[PDB]
């Protein structure tokens, strides 16, 4: 919000867990203690489109994201062209 | 998998949860995998990453079709035998109105069983045995009862060849992965040696045993079970024992003959099923070719050859992987097999090949729409399976820079055109009709599009029809009539019960249906074409060959990102074709009865099932339920308490089942979840649910239970609508 | 173009990539290394070869030009590299910045993950009525 | 000389589409189209206006005088103008309020020539509102007018056959 | 000042249908008895309640908008 879908979980470990999703998610930002110690929910999200490939894999244990962003550029949908 | 490879048990795998990708069906319980298992049961991305077997399965689990087609046919020959009406009907055609099936009078049943001919209670037929069966250079009920077990023979045996494969330790690669000869064989001697062999048992025996049937008798007052050997003495009436000729060639004299054949064209006055004196010659004249033809050839060579400038460099090399595909060499086939079935559906109705058809109206249109839905249900397929290629089949990318890599090169292109094609059509191809309404309901005919208001004038004629029925005066030899009696020029006299075929006139109300077909055939194909083409990669998703050719929809983003894929292009392309065929049917009978079917009496004042109501009145697309749907169908909704009744009595269900599809077609998915729990809750209180985690439908399963229903609904609806307006007047 | 012909990533034709909206707005382009002459797969449907230069193909939009990876790392190589071209220069230094390979640690940059309160009982709906004085612009 | 130009996808780089085949860029066609607003902007849009207005003008006659609503007219105000001196008018401001998707507000006058143009970045826009006026103004006097030497021309007609 | 002479089940009236697309069968019912140019008759009730609370005479009647509108502003 403008890209606000929560995939968070609690492990935020990313080995045999989740990577998939065009650019958007440059994480591994180890918070001072959470097991395989890499955490949060995103990096700078003003770049790419609206997947839920975002979970599909590696837990969000609650929801999982999808489209919810509304304010929606174009670069933010393939088609501005 | 696992227990217990490999050398160490016979002991078969009955017991231990799962199999089919690898954090498989998991210990942990669920339901989805029970539609999994049946769906995709046949598939190949699992079983093994290695060709080999698969062709070793498909050449077996193939087999069990033939065997089946073979258990089938038997119960039809048996059926078309001792549940008789065939004996009765043949001494007595023009008269009967055939049966093979009959109930047993349990519960309500019996109403379904209603006097059909040679004196008995039963349910009719629109499946023209009793008419291949004319054939029987012999006749006899118990006889078909041999042809019948002759059937179950081929089966058990042509079904133990399927034990005698996969399960037996199998052939391998070379065997098919040398293709070198295959069609060499197939077309030469079977394609040939059948049509050939069929010749020998198509004048030997059949011709004579209806040469002197087309008159009277009661069978066995004709055609013994052996009689037709060496005895080349009854073959005396139907030409010479060659008299002084020896193995054709020329040093032959005709001061008065020219062997059987003596080519016909037209229609027996007394049995207008087209002449048989021909039917040998044409099958003979086939086989030869095949006989000569199946003698290529060994492979590339011929395709590794003709290229050009813009043409197909990759033409040359058009697939090593056409010995290494299937999914490819199936999809090609379906387009042909399929597209080569509904070409039947014409040459049939405008050229009957069996004794007593046309007169028999309902027993060859059933046909022309059954054959019609395969020459379509097999074509969307013939696309699906190419999509299945286009996505996956080969190992890597070894196939390169060719005819395809070409076509794709353009792709936002071949489908860029085709599109506008359709909106050009549609506007010229349907709103065309809507004019009429809006202006005939406005009402000013001066200006409609009538076969008479917009300028066309009491003639259609001068085109090519009129240079077909009239061509027996070219290089043409001849033989009274044409080729297909439905052509412009000459002749009338066809049949002495009811009618058969005659000219079939055109202009507009023939002009524009013929065009709606265009636009209907075209936008069908758009969606399959662009569908299979954009199979694997795109500028809505490029990371888009990453699972399979199904996948639900990539995800809420990009705007939509739902339908995409190509399971689904082969989901909304069925959706059309159901129309493609469903309106082509709607076409034929409204013609074929508005004109043609109808009837002679004195001065042969013709009296169609309908005095051509078509005229000025299909052009209005209401006329299509004024004159069609509300007109005919009055036989469906009158049909209660009768004999056929099973149609009206279907026509409510299946005219229900369709109106149940929309629920499967039109709805969400975590919906019936959100619901399936409220349920799952009430379940747990009594202690009655959890085990086998009950789950809603697999996004695309959901679409699977659309579509399939929408068709078996929306279709048998007319299968009923029909048989109910040809049985009984017409 | 030609009088300056500086190419690298072989192709020939195609009605696929780049068209009007990559001048009038933004541009997007990927670059890479490689061993010896090898035939690839392609975004936009087509398919060609490699060898070198910069190995610098230009691409329509950036979801398009990382899929060289979603297969173009099932074909060897550490190094593949896409930036952002404008019609004039910079800000948005796309695969530039710091480190690379989304799954390491130098810094933390953005992200956060929480909103105000965390995933916990937001049976609590939407609170205040949106009013210019209480920290809900984040 | 070659196999077909020095063999090329586009002007040059093959990562733009266009797939320059024939029907695209054969000197056979690309010259049948550049006294007009194909490659280069001749004089201003001013004049091209009426060869465009007019040519497209005397069209739309037998379309709505031989396919007219109750057709083949015996009214001396048809076989020509009648109404359709409506289309050009319903669309001679179907245009003007598209040249409101052009503003860019100037007055240079460079329809006279200087140094062998280019108009350079001539692609994209680089035709302001005070241009798109003098064209869709050429349009009205090209539309209405181009409708009358249609009409005015008696009609000596070739027929069916 | 008809239908209040006695409202026998024959085709009241809403308003005058006027479309240039109409054929000359402007003359055919569609064009309905009493009135001249074609019309389409009250299937709304209004016609039995502008009447059913009295409100009658065709010189006595032609208010309607006049009030309601010197209201609806
Ligand atoms: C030569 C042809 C033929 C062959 C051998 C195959 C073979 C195959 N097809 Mg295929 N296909 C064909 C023609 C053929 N197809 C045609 C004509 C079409 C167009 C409709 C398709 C559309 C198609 C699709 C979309 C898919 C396949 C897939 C497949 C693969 C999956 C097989 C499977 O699990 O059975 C599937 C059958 C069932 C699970 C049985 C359910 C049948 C239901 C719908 C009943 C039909 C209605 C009927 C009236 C009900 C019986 C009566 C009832 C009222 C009592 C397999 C390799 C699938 C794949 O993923 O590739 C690997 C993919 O799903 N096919
Ligand atoms: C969505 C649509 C809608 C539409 C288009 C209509 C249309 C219609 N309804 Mg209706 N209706 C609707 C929703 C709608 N209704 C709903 C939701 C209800 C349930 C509440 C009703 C209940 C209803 C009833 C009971 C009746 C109608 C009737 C009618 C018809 C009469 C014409 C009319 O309404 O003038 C409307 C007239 C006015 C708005 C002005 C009168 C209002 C008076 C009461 C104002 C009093 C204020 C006054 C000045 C205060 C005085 C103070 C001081 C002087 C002391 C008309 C067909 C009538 C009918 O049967 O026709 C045959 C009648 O039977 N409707
Ligand atoms: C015309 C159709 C037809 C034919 C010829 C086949 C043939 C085959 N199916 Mg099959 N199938 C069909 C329709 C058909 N199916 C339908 C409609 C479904 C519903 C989805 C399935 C679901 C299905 C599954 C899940 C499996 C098969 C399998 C098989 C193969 C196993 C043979 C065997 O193990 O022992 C033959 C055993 C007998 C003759 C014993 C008697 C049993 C009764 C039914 C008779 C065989 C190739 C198995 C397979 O993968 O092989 C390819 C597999 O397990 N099928
Ligand atoms: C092609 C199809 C197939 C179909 C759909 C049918 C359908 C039918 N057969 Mg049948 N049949 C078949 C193949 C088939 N048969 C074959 C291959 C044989 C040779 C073994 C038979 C031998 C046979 C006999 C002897 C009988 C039937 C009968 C029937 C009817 C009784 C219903 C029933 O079987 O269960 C209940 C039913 C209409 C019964 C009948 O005709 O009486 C009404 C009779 O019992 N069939
Ligand atoms: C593929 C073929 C089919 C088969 C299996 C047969 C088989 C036979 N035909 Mg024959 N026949 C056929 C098609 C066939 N025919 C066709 C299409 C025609 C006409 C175009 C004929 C015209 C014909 C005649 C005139 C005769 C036969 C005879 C025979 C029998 C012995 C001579 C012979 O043809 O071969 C075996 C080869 C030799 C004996 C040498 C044998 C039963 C003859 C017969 O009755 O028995 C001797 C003789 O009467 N046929
Ligand atoms: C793309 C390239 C190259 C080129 C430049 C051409 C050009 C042509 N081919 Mg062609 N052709 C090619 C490769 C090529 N072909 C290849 C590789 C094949 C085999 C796949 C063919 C098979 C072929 C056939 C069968 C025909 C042509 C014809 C033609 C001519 C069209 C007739 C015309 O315009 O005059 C007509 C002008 C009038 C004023 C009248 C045109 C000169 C046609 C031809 O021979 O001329 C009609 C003929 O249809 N070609
Ligand atoms: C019969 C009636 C009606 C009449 C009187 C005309 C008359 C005319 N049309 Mg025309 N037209 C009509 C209906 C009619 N049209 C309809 C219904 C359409 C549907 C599109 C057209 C589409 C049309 C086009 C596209 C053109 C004309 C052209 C012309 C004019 C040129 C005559 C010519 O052949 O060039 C003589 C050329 C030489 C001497 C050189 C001519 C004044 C133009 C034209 O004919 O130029 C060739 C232009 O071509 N018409
Ligand atoms: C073995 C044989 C044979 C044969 C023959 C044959 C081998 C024949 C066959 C034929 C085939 C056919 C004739 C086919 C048929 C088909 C069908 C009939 C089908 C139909 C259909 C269709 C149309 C489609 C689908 C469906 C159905 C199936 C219905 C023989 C051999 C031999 C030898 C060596 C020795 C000497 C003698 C001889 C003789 C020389
Ligand atoms: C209600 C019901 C039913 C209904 C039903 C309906 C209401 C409908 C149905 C339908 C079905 C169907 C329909 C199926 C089928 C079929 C068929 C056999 C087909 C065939 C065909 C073909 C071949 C192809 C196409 C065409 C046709 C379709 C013809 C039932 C109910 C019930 C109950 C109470 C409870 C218990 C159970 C029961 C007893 C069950
Ligand atoms: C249905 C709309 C009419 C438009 C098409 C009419 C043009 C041709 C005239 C009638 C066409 C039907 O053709 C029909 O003509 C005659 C009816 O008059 C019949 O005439 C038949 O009956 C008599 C018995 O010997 C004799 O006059 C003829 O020898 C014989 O051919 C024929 O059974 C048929 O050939
Ligand atoms: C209605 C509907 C459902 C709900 C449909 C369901 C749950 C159908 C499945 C019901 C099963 C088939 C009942 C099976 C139970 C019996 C087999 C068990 C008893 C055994 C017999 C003896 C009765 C979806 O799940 C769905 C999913 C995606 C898109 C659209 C829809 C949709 O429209
Ligand atoms: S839950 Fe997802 S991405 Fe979140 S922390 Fe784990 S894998 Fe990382
Ligand atoms: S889930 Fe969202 S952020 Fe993540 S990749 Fe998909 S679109 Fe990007």
């Amino acid at each position: 919000m403008s890209h606000s879908v929560k995939i968070y979980d609690t492990c935020i470990g990313c080995t045999q867990c989740v990577r998939a999703c065009p650019t958007d998610v440059l994480e591994m930002i180890p918070w001072g203690g959470c097991k395989a110690k890499q955490i949060a929910s995103a990096p700078r999200t003003e770049d790419c489109v609206g997947c839920k490939r975002c979970e599909s894999a590696c837990p969000t244990d609650f929801l999982s994201v999808r489209v919810y962003l509304w304010h929606e550029t174009t670069r933010s949908m393939g088609l501005a062209y | 998998l696992v227990d217990r490879d490999p050398i160490k048990t016979s002991f078969e795998q009955w017991a231990k949860p799962g199999h089919f990708s690898r954090t498989i069906a998991k210990g942990p319980d669920t339901t989805t995998w029970i539609w999994n298992l049946h769906a995709d049961a046949h598939d190949f991305d699992s079983h093994t990453s290695d060709l080999e077997e698969i062709s070793r399965k498909v050449f077996s689990a193939h087999f069990g079709q033939l065997s089946i087609i073979f258990l089938w046919l038997s119960g039809m020959y048996f059926h078309g035998a001792r549940f008789s009406n065939y004996e009765a009907w043949l001494n007595d055609p023009t008269h009967i109105g055939p049966s093979a099936q009959v109930v047993w009078p349990i519960v309500g049943q019996e109403i379904l069983n209603g006097d059909v001919g040679g004196g008995f209670r039963g349910i009719q037929i629109t499946s023209g045995f009793f008419q291949i069966w004319r054939a029987s250079g012999i006749t006899s009920e118990l006889q078909l009862y041999c042809t019948a077990i002759g059937a179950l023979v081929f089966a058990g045996l042509m079904l133990f060849a399927g034990w005698f494969h996969y399960h037996k330790a199998a052939p391998k690669l070379a065997w098919f992965q040398d293709v070198e000869s295959m069609l060499n064989h197939h077309l030469a001697g079977l394609l040939g040696l059948g049509s050939l062999s069929w010749a020998r048992h198509q004048v030997h025996v059949s011709l004579p045993i209806n040469q002197f049937l087309n008159a009277g008798v009661d069978p066995k007052e004709i055609p013994l079970p052996h009689e037709f050997i060496l005895n080349r003495d009854l073959l005396a009436q139907l030409y010479p024992s060659f008299a002084e000729g020896a193995t054709p060639f020329f040093t032959l004299n005709w001061s008065k003959y020219a062997d059987f054949l003596t080519f016909r064209g037209g229609l027996d006055p007394l049995t207008g099923g087209l002449w048989l004196t021909d039917i040998a010659h044409h099958h003979l004249a086939i086989a030869i070719l095949f006989l000569i033809a199946g003698h290529m050839y060994r492979i590339k060579d011929i395709l590794e050859a003709h290229k050009g400038p813009f043409t197909g460099q990759g033409h040359k090399g058009l697939y090593e992987i056409l010995t290494t595909s299937w999914h490819a060499q199936l999809s090609i086939n379906l387009a042909m097999l399929g597209s080569l079935t509904i070409v039947v559906a014409q040459h049939m109705y405008s050229m009957p090949p069996y004794p007593y058809l046309a007169t028999d109206y309902a027993t060859q249109l059933s046909l022309f729409t059954h054959h019609m839905w395969i020459g379509g249900f097999l074509i969307v397929g013939a696309a699906a399976h190419a999509a299945i290629f286009m996505v996956r089949d080969y190992d890597p990318t070894t196939r390169y820079n060719d005819l395809l890599d070409r076509v794709l090169r353009h792709r936002d292109a071949i489908i860029s055109h085709l599109n506008w094609v359709c909106i050009f059509l549609g506007f010229h191809s349907f709103g065309l009709y809507i004019h009429n309404d809006t202006m005939s309901a406005l009402g000013r005919p001066q200006d409609m599009f009538s076969d008479t208001a917009i300028q066309l004038q009491p003639v259609f004629a001068q085109w090519i029809q009129n240079t077909h029925a009239l061509a027996p005066g070219t290089t043409a030899p001849g033989a009274t009539a044409s080729t297909s009696l439905t052509w412009g020029g000459g002749d009338l006299v066809a049949v002495g019960n009811k009618v058969a075929l005659l000219p079939i006139p055109l202009g507009t109300a023939d002009f524009l249906v013929h065009h709606i077909h265009a636009f209907t055939i075209h936008v069908t194909v758009l969606i399959l074409l662009k569908g299979v083409l954009f199979a694997r990669s795109s500028r809505l998703i490029p990371d888009k060959a990453n699972l399979g050719f199904r996948f639900p929809c990539d995800g809420p983003g990009r705007g939509g990102t739902c339908q995409v894929s190509a399971w689904d292009h082969v989901f909304l392309g069925l959706f059309w074709m159901y129309n493609s065929i469903s309106v082509v049917i709607f076409h034929f009978s409204w013609k074929m009865q508005s004109d043609v079917w109808g009837t002679i009496n004195d001065q042969g004042v013709v009296t169609h099932i309908t005095a051509g109501n078509f005229a000025q009145s299909s052009i209005t697309i209401n006329g299509w339920l004024r004159d069609f749907l509300w007109a005919q169908a009055s036989q469906v909704i009158q049909s209660y308490g009768s004999s056929l009744s099973a149609y009206g009595l279907f026509f409510l269900g299946a005219h229900f089942v369709w109106a149940f599809s929309l629920m499967f077609l039109f709805s969400g998915r975590g919906y019936w979840q959100e619901l399936i729990e409220s349920i799952v809750w009430a379940h747990n209180k009594l202690k009655v649910a959890p085990a086998t985690q009950p789950r809603a439908l697999s996004i695309v399963q959901g679409r699977a239970v659309g579509v399939t229903h929408y068709l078996l609904g929306g279709i048998a609806t007319t299968w009923a609508f029909f048989l109910a307006r040809i049985i009984a007047v017409g | 173009e030609l009088d300056p012909n500086t190419p690298s990533p072989i192709f020939a034709g195609s009605t696929g990539g780049l068209l009007r909206k990559a001048q009038v707005e933004e541009f997007y382009v990927i670059t890479w290394e490689s061993p010896k002459e090898q035939i690839f797969e392609m975004p936009t449907g087509g398919a060609a070869i490699m060898r070198e230069g910069p190995n610098l193909l230009k691409l329509a939009r950036k979801e398009q030009c990382l899929a060289l990876g979603t297969r173009l790392r099932s074909k060897y190589k550490i190094k593949y590299q896409f930036y952002r071209v404008f019609p004039s220069g910079e800000v948005q230094y796309l695969h530039p910045k710091d480190g690379v390979y989304p799954e390491k640690v130098n810094p933390g940059r953005q992200g956060v993950g929480l909103n105000m309160r965390s995933i916990g009982k937001n049976v609590s709906p939407i609170e205040v009525k949106f009013t210019g004085k209480q920290p809900y612009d984040l | 000389k070659p196999t077909y130009q020095v063999i090329q996808p586009l002007n040059g780089d093959p990562f733009i589409g266009g797939l320059e085949t024939p029907v695209t860029s054969s000197p056979l066609i690309a010259w049948y189209l550049s006294n007009l607003p194909a490659y280069r902007t001749a004089v201003n849009p001013l004049l091209r206006g009426v060869e465009v207005g007019l040519a497209h003008g005397f069209l739309l006659v037998g379309p709505f005088v031989k396919a007219g609503p109750l057709r083949n007219t015996e009214y001396a105000g048809a076989a020509g103008s009648l109404a359709a001196a409506g289309l050009v008018v319903i669309l001679s401001m179907c245009l003007t309020m598209y040249g409101i998707a052009s503003f860019k507000e100037g007055e240079p006058s460079i329809a006279p020539a200087l140094t062998l143009t280019g108009r350079k970045k001539q692609p994209d826009q680089l035709q302001s509102a005070d241009g798109w006026a003098k064209f869709t103004g050429g349009f009205f006097f090209g539309g209405v007018s181009g409708v009358t030497w249609a009409c005015f021309l008696m009609y000596v007609l070739d027929l069916p056959y | 000042e008809a239908w209040v002479q006695d409202p026998f089940h024959v085709r009241p009236i809403a308003h005058a249908i006027w479309d240039p697309h109409f054929g000359q069968p402007a003359v055919e019912a569609f064009t309905r008895g009493g009135a001249l140019g074609p019309v389409n008759n009250a299937y709304s009730g209004v016609y039995q309640w502008w009447y059913t609370i009295g409100l009658r005479t065709n010189e006595d009647l032609y208010t309607g908008a006049i009030f309601l509108l010197f209201l609806s502003f």
